[PDB]
């Protein structure tokens, strides 16, 4: 019935000394039924990663909506667009659905081409920008994540203990959420390479 | 949840997730779906945990007055009535139970009911309830003349398929054996750790990679 | 309509030692978004070495812990003065609770004490008195973000030996009463920054063989 | 169930270094109609304890009753009743608690917010609150209705933590109440001008001041204030 | 969110909390609710987060291009008129409560507006779920002719009581002071009141702690040469 | 009533041409002179201030105009033309970038904006 | 909230009090509700103020503009314009008005517009939630062609009445005078009109 | 849903009750026997509300084997039906109702003929030749209204049974895996193993 | 319904108008609200009918055997008795009831009962629907220890204007008068009463 | 309910579904097709509301025929699924949205691979080696996950298939009166006649 919790997932962003991770759950639900253990939730524009949950038709429509106005953006800007001004894209076009809104939890992660500051955002469904410093969370398991992220969670990690922070925030927090889980995506992105990795996880 | 109670030569194999969740949030991992009403007779908890605990002890506590009173062993039928005509008393004030009460006497055999908060009470082969869901999992490698050993394993996978596909199953497998001597207890299994060995050993779960 | 019950807002979080157990709870009660006070004890000791809270409604959870003290006392009356064993009371309290099947105490009820064998036990119930003996259990508003750190920090879930690739996982190491205490202060300290109903105070009551002893620690005051 | 028809609106209160301070208007309100201007809310037992109470005035009175038969009762066979024997504010709390829990337990609540304000034997403060679900609750500051949101930041001020208690006098405790009172006056549409004082000293006893009056109003700020938005006149 | 406005001498100060929340879960603990609608008209948001931002960045958009068709510095009364003809419009839809302040060539003003498109004048406003406790202590120090200094003072007091008493308040206080003749200064975090304490264990893992299926470069540059 | 004039009225010549563009072009070049050089730390803008009348307050006539903080406009030709294209391009710089992108155009775009409104009035019925 | 206009000899005297509630709360306790929608046209506001102040706000354009083409109008044509937003938004508005104005030609005049958007030219008018306790004392009191004094002497005792019963209605009387002299604004605090 | 159908033949009363035990979307049974023996020469067949259903029949078979022991006397069909309906009639005005539907078929030996009672849950009571409880009646009645005799053998009404089950299966959405077949004649009460 | 008693030097008037109405319907335009309890207790009633006459006559039967037992009842005995019958009966009642009774002792006295089933002792006590509109009238009008015929004058003038504003409220000012010198009633006719 | 099943092998994709039509509790028809041939390598079958499922179907036929003319060239299975993807993530948010989950087997010509793509009624996407709507999900999802094989053969398949009705068969209370078999390979699409 609540649309932002019929397919469940999570996505968590942090940053770190000269580097940002997001990370995503894989699974696709129709409420108890698992249906889809394949279905990432982090995107990427040029350098700008975006992680969206919430109502999968939605995360599916936005990631193809967004891909168009990036696409367009490059071809009459003649460079990629930059993390700072992609946030504010996701909140002009989240908040012109005011009145009919699409039921997702966007996370924006990226590193500034010119500038090499880490950046994280996240939005409320209708545009609004969370931009936090330390951590960004999303989802069903949004609670437990916050929990996670607020103990696990110190500055300036190095990208490899970054690693198995956002890694284990994401991990325990799914195995405390009947909706997330079925395997996880973790990329670790610095200024001029990004690694993904798929972590093993309880399949129940 | 996830509880399964099927009759096979060697007795009665009992089968149970131990995952209890309110809303999308996981309570526990580590409930206890197997009430030991006494060393002869097995309950399941499904619906109301508090409801199938209080009065599943409440019945381990009758079927011992019974035993005082009469001395003889209480019979399946019997224990599974006493349950039932309590239940219906109450019908209608919103009490929520789904439960298989498991014996195995000289006199009856390995004997199964499904007793229900509706006031439903049902003898059966086999009795499975998944998340809201009861019926006589997989129904395809079950047959009367199965090994002690085997048939364990197939409440044990059986459980393993449903804790996969359903969000409000997982957590771990507890195992009973029901013999006419009383029940024996075969463990507890984290699902987590089950799957990727069932997977490897069997070859199944091709579409998850691990 | 009169609505007979309410939220107090509040978060008990339980964890079992190997010869020792910890009840800890937050001093802070709220109705929506006003605070009624910064310092209302939440865990009580009821004797016999038992402590227990009742979080959630604390009208419910004040009666429900009376009723359990006075049937410790009542125990003694009737059991020449025999000493209530935690399973003893965990049964007992089964009972209080489902007595009001129909018109349950609205409260999370958490014991901590010692077991017959003098190892650490925490029984968790919930409003209409299901229970379950556990090593962990946190209760109420910050629950949801103290359990998947307490899986995670206790029972080393998703942890692994490194350079094993996931093939051998963390041992379980017995945790002493000062590093149970850390991640107990971590966890509401965690807890007040995220939840609006969590802090001003913390008491933790600890149950050891020596009897139940009193730490409390401040905690932020917004 | 029912609904509350004549209503009192906050009651107020803080403990200082000797004892406990309590204040409340004295308006009986008919929903929007001011109808009744003489209420008394505050309720002395004894020497030693006031009860302040907000909420249904139908079922104010009737506590009120309860506790003046508590006096004689206590009195019953009771030789040292006006000594060691004597009620105390935590009887007169406890006894009160109970029958609220009681009451909204059989689904007919007493529609009322109580704050038991006194000073025990030892010579302890007492300040405690009971409400119509039976919740209780102590604190240095304790306020009902709108004195919860309005009272309870400017009170707590004065007494942050039970430390502060000690540092508060008696003349600081009373300017903070009275202070409280006028922004009650100012900002609940509920409140009245007049209002009655109650202060339980463990040295000079039980002080209750009637017909008190919010004074050094300021309004006169009203008159440069013009529209809302462009009018310049 | 406490949201609090005081006219002084020759100029107005705006202040407000810096806690977001999401039912009872606190989502950012540094959130800025000062906002710009132009250099030296300022506002504090309550109620709904996304509606506050539009509605000052739209009315803040169109004022900017008054501003430069008209050649003059905008006014408080045209940001007024403009954001309550608007709220009015969406009939309390757009969940916007704003306290605006500002200087312009006709002087300093301090006004109040609610979602419906009702506004209010007045020396002291306070707004959100910490507006009574704010209120308090307003009602309690406020007098006329405030100097500077006393108006930050009383305006940030105002604030903390909202931190303290109020759950939907919380961490520092954010000032913006707007004097006649003079730029708008804009304190962020004015206040620190709210440092959370060094926690009793550091929870960085050791390396390989984590159980990895798979590892993969990502291409996040375009389609090379050659 | 109605705009009855749902038609182009610049048209191709038999030679190619587009007159009313050509002719705009010669009032551009009886317009007073403007320039405008590129150094390595900035731009600079100039023209001169043909005052109609001496009678005129000729700072109130504004030849150079701010569109967005970091962009400035100077023309040659009919100034109502230039007055009303300066009120366009800076809404232009609002409603079709700074209200999507929370940032001012880069000058290349907002000039492909300005020109694309003056090639409509080429097109345009 | 509780408004009232009366006219007298001279003109017209409008009344209110500067109590603006939600719910219990007292939002404003210095509110204006007498507002201006011409030099010599006043109006009261009760009801919802983002409606009064919306139907005000566009009442004083539309005089605004007539004032331009046709020269400064009358009292009823201000009346007219308030009935017209009224009626038309009847299901959309929550308004009560009076419109009290002072021409030469016609002297004080006084409209009361309730929720229906009906038109009433009344010698005086209240309204507000206070309203109901004073009917039975303005009935008693009034009468026509008082002085500027017995007609403030009446606006204060009825508003002193309206305020002390009505927990809506509070603050200080706000008073403005449209007479040939030109306009007046009088204040008067608690202080003084509690021990009337 | 469930079917109890019953025809009343010649000599004999034929009870076909479907097997499955059917709780929202899941099939708990498919050999469940909705009947009751009450005496040797009555049987009870019942379909309704969960719990309801077997409280009901074996409080009825209860009190006419109590009846049975204390007379040394078989009650007749006539007076079961009569004290089941009073049962019922009782119940539609109590606190909460059974919601119980019964065939009561039986053989009366004093008058060596078979009769068929229906009784539904609120105690309406009609003795007929052949009857039916839920929606099975509709699909089935029109084609007992066609091919019934009074004066058919047993073979015959269990052929005419045969094709409305036959028909049943066809036309209803529900699978209720088969009917249970019993008769009741002189000799008692006997299932038809094959059908 | 309009309803009032008040106390003056030599006792207590009780005032009631004569109007009682299902809806819009004027069931009975000559109602007697004003209803003896005791020799010198009445009371007047406002509420449900069926309620306040239900209440009055267990009221009568309580006193009547208080007095057998006890002697003459107080006026604050016969206020506690209705008290008890609607506060403890609250939930089942719409009864607002008016006390007034003459002691030698006590002199004239006056109690309210409102919905709750409170007790209020006032010097004088307005209720009913009709009330609303004179609370204002009242409050200014009302002195201490007036005469028989300025407390007829001050219920009249009253109740004039309730009767006035007030569709329930209408017919005849009934009223009784409760001295040491006995029980008096009046009557006044709407020809008298309309034209105050 | 309806049953559309979805198993993509080796080389083909089968696509298996319910003969029924009920409407209410009467059975409208026993051997409805509840599939379209949008190309002559991609199948949709599809199950949902009345009415909405045909015209849902059809008009995505009409169209995927329309791009077969226009460009003389057959749309890959992903172009098609993504096409009916958009078309059903459009109607959600209309005034009156289609009630319609479709499962879309497709053999891509260009890769030489088998495709299934199951879609929902609200636009909801995923690639899969099997599939199901609705309850039948429940019961089939568990049986394909302990016997799937990502090599099997179109006859393992059909076994597999053939098992997973026969479970449907017994546990549901629905009568579905079978399933209608089509394979969807580089020959193109095939109707198995037995099942
Ligand atoms: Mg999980
Ligand atoms: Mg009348």
């Amino acid at each position: 019935s609540d649309p932002s919790s019929i397919n469940g997932g999570i996505v968590v962003a942090m940053t770190g000394k000269d580097c940002v991770a997001i990370a995503c759950d894989l699974r696709l639900g129709s409420q108890s039924l698992g249906v889809s253990n394949k279905f990432e939730k982090i995107f990427h524009y040029g350098h700008v990663f975006l992680g969206i949950t919430g109502l999968a038709t939605d995360v599916t429509t936005l990631n193809e909506m967004f891909r168009y106005k990036t696409n367009l953006y490059k071809l009459k800007e003649e460079r990629a667009i930059e993390p700072e001004t992609f946030t504010q894209l996701v909140s002009s076009s989240l908040y012109e659905r005011r009145f009919g809104p699409y039921f997702v939890g966007p996370v924006v992660a990226g590193i500034n081409s010119k500038s090499g500051k880490p950046f994280i955002a996240g939005f409320d469904l209708i545009g609004c920008i969370d931009e936090a410093k330390d951590f960004i969370v999303s989802g069903t398991a949004s609670d437990q994540l916050f929990g996670m992220c607020e103990s696990l969670y110190e500055p300036n990690l190095e990208p490899e203990d970054l690693f198995e922070t956002i890694s284990q925030a994401l991990l325990n927090a799914a195995d405390r959420d009947a909706l997330s889980g079925w395997g996880a995506v973790v990329y670790i992105i610095k200024k001029d390479e990004v690694v993904k990795r798929y972590l093993k996880m309880r399949q129940d | 949840t996830t509880t399964l109670a099927f009759r096979f030569q060697g007795g009665i194999i009992v089968a149970v997730d131990s995952r209890a969740t309110a809303g999308n949030w996981v309570a526990s991992q580590t409930v206890k779906k197997v009430i030991e009403i006494n060393p002869f007779l097995l309950g399941t908890m499904a619906g109301g945990a508090a409801d199938c605990q209080f009065w599943e002890t409440w019945l381990g506590s009758q079927c011992r007055l019974h035993e005082l009173r009469e001395k003889e062993r209480i019979s399946v039928a019997a224990a599974s009535k006493i349950l039932s005509n309590l239940v219906y008393q109450y019908k209608g004030a919103g009490l929520s139970m789904g439960t298989m009460i498991c014996g195995y006497t000289r006199k009856e055999g390995p004997t199964i009911y499904y007793v229900d908060s509706d006031g439903t009470r049902l003898k059966g082969d086999i009795f499975c309830v998944v998340s809201g869901q009861t019926f006589a999992v997989l129904d395809s490698n079950y047959k009367w003349d199965l090994s002690v050993e085997d048939a364990l394993y197939l409440g044990k996978r059986s459980i393993l398929a449903a804790a996969h596909r359903d969000a409000y199953s997982g957590g771990s497998v507890n195992l009973y054996h029901v013999t006419e001597d009383g029940w024996i207890y075969h463990g507890n299994h984290d699902v987590g750790e089950l799957f990727w060995k069932v997977k490897e050993e069997e070859g199944s779960f091709n579409n998850v990679i691990g | 309509q009169f609505n007979p019950y309410g939220d107090n807002g509040g978060t008990i979080l339980g964890i079992a030692g190997e010869d020792f157990a910890v009840l800890a709870g937050d001093t802070r009660n709220i109705t929506d978004y006003s605070i009624n006070s910064r310092y209302e004890p939440k865990v009580f000791d009821c004797g016999d070495n038992i402590v227990m809270s009742a979080n959630g409604f604390a009208a419910d959870g004040d009666a429900l812990v009376k009723r359990f003290k006075n049937s410790v006392k009542w125990y003694h009356f009737d059991h020449n003065d025999k000493k209530l064993s935690i399973n003893s009371a965990a049964r007992n309290i089964q009972h209080l609770l489902y007595g009001k099947r129909f018109f349950p105490y609205y409260v999370h009820t958490i014991i901590a004490g010692l077991d017959e064998d003098g190892k650490g036990a925490v029984y968790s119930f919930d409003p209409v008195g299901s229970y379950e003996r556990e090593q962990c259990r946190a209760g109420g508003a910050a629950a949801s973000l103290i359990m998947p750190f307490l899986d995670n920090q206790v029972n080393f879930k998703n942890q692994y030996e490194p350079g094993t690739n996931g093939k051998v996982k963390k041992p379980l190491k017995y945790l002493s009463v000062e590093e149970v205490i850390k991640l107990v202060r971590d966890s509401f300290t965690s807890a007040t920054e995220r939840h609006i109903q969590v802090g001003d105070g913390l008491e933790i009551l600890i149950v050891t063989k020596d009897g139940v002893r009193k730490e409390f620690y401040e905690l932020k005051r917004d | 169930t029912q609904q509350p028809i004549v209503t009192g609106t906050s009651v107020i209160s803080m403990k200082y270094d000797n004892g406990v301070i309590i204040a409340a208007d004295n308006l009986g309100s008919y929903g929007s109609l001011l109808r009744f201007n003489g209420v008394e809310r505050l309720i002395p037992v004894g020497d030693n304890t006031v009860v302040g109470i907000s909420g249904d005035i139908s079922d104010m009175q009737h506590i009120e009753r309860l506790l003046k038969d508590l006096v004689t009762e206590n009195a019953y066979d009771n030789p040292l009743a006006d000594a060691e024997e004597a009620l105390e504010p935590s009887y007169i709390f406890e006894y009160l608690a109970t029958v609220m829990y009681q009451r909204r337990s059989k689904m007919n609540p007493l529609w009322n917010a109580i704050i038991v304000a006194g000073v025990q034997s030892n010579g302890d403060q007492f300040l405690r609150y009971v409400n119509l679900l039976g919740v209780t609750y102590s604190s240095p500051t304790l306020a009902t209705g709108f004195g919860a949101h309005m009272a309870n930041p400017l009170l707590r001020k004065v007494v942050d933590r039970e430390s502060d208690i000690p540092k508060t006098t008696v003349q600081v405790a009373e300017e903070a109440i009275v202070n409280a009172m006028r922004v009650l006056y100012y900002r609940d549409a509920r409140s009245s001008r007049n209002f009655s004082l109650a202060i339980i000293d463990k040295n000079t006893g039980l002080t209750f001041k009637k017909n008190l009056q919010v004074e050094n109003m300021k309004w006169d700020f009203a008159k440069d204030i013009k529209g809302y938005g462009t009018q310049k006149i | 969110t406490t949201i609090v406005g005081v006219k002084f001498n020759n100029g107005v100060v705006i202040a407000a909390d810096t806690r977001s929340t999401q039912g009872p879960i606190v989502a950012d603990k540094n959130c800025a609710k000062l906002h710009r609608i132009s250099p030296k008209i300022w506002c504090a948001g309550a109620g709904t987060a996304a509606d506050t931002e539009a509605v000052t960045q739209l009315i803040g958009s169109n004022i900017e291009l008054h501003s430069l068709y008209t050649s003059r510095e905008p006014r408080v009364v045209s940001a007024l008129q403009m954001l309550k003809q608007h709220l009015f419009k969406y009939q309390g839809h757009i969940g916007a409560y704003l306290i605006v302040a500002g200087v312009d060539p006709t002087g300093s003003h301090l006004f109040s507006i609610h979602a419906h498109g009702s506004t209010d004048v007045g020396y002291y406003l306070s707004l959100g779920s910490g507006s009574l406790a704010a209120m308090a202590v307003l009602e309690s120090h406020w007098k006329q002719d405030l100097t500077k200094e006393e108006a930050i003072k009383l305006a940030s007091d105002a604030i903390q009581a909202g931190i303290w008493n109020d759950l939907g308040s919380g961490s520092n206080v954010d000032v913006c002071v707007m004097e006649i003749g003079k730029d708008a200064e804009y304190l962020r975090n004015y206040l620190t009141p709210n440092v959370r304490e060094e926690k009793q264990k550091s929870y960085k893992f050791p390396r390989g702690t984590t159980a990895v299926l798979k590892e993969s470069i990502v291409n996040i540059c375009d389609i090379q040469e050659e | 009533m109605t705009d009855r004039y749902s038609f182009s009225l610049t048209t191709f010549s038999p030679s190619g041409k587009l007159g009313q563009i050509d002719y705009a072009l010669t009032a551009v070049k009886q317009g007073v002179t403007s320039l405008g050089i590129k150094a390595t730390n900035g731009v600079v803008i100039a023209t001169e201030k043909k005052s109609s009348s001496p009678l005129a307050m000729s700072e109130t006539l504004s030849k150079v105009s701010l569109l967005t903080p970091d962009i400035g406009a100077v023309y040659s030709g009919m100034g109502p033309d230039y007055r009303v294209l300066v009120d366009k391009s800076r809404k232009v710089a609002h409603t079709s970038y700074k209200r999507i992108y929370g940032e001012y155009p880069p000058t290349k775009l907002l000039v492909s904006e300005v020109a694309k409104i003056m090639q409509e009035a080429t097109q345009s019925g | 909230t509780s408004i009232m206009a009366v006219t007298f000899k001279d003109g017209v005297i409008l009344g209110a009090d500067s109590r603006t509630t939600t719910g219990a709360y007292i939002a404003n306790r210095v509110t204006d509700k007498l507002t201006r929608v011409h030099d010599k046209i006043w109006c009261c506001r009760s009801g919802s103020a983002a409606d009064t102040q919306a139907i005000a706000d566009i009442v004083q354009y539309h005089l605004e503009l007539y004032t331009s083409q046709y020269g400064t109008p009358s009292t009823e044509t201000a009346a007219s314009v308030f009935k017209e937003l009224c009626y038309e938004n009847k299901d959309n508005l929550t308004a009560g008005i009076i419109v009290a104005g002072y021409d030469d030609k016609n002297k004080g005049e006084v409209y009361t517009i309730p929720l229906g958007g009906s038109v009433h030219k009344l010698p005086y008018a209240i309204a507000g939630s206070g309203s109901t306790f004073i009917y039975g004392y303005c009935d008693k009191n009034f009468r026509e062609n008082m002085s500027k004094e017995e007609t403030v002497d009446f606006i204060k005792h009825s508003l002193s009445q309206a305020i002390k019963w009505d927990g809506s209605s509070g603050g200080v009387i706000r008073m403005v005078v449209l007479t040939a002299a030109g306009v007046e604004r009088l204040i008067f605090y608690p202080d003084e009109y509690e021990q009337l | 849903m469930d079917i109890i159908l019953g025809i009343r033949v010649q000599d004999s009363v034929i009870l076909a009750s479907s097997k499955a035990v059917t709780r929202g979307i899941s099939v708990l049974k498919d050999s469940d026997d909705k009947t009751r023996q009450l005496s040797p020469h009555t049987l009870m067949s019942f379909a309704g509300e969960a719990g309801d259903t077997v409280q009901f029949a074996e409080y009825i078979q209860a009190n006419i084997q109590l009846y049975s022991i204390r007379e040394d006397y078989e009650l007749s069909p006539q007076a079961v039906s009569s004290f089941v309906r009073q049962e019922l009639a009782k119940s539609i005005r109590s606190r909460r109702p059974y919601q119980v539907n019964v065939l009561i078929g039986g053989y009366d030996k004093k008058k060596n003929k078979p009769e068929l009672y229906q009784i539904d849950y609120l105690g309406t009571k009609v003795e007929l030749p052949y009857g039916a409880h839920g929606y099975s009646g509709f699909y089935t009645f029109s084609l007992l209204d066609h091919h019934y005799r009074p004066d058919m053998t047993t073979e015959e009404g269990l052929d005419l049974l045969k094709l409305c089950v036959q028909e049943l299966e066809k036309r209803m959405p529900m699978d209720f895996k088969g009917v249970i077949v019993k008769i009741v004649d002189k000799d008692g009460i006997r299932q038809v193993d094959d059908f």
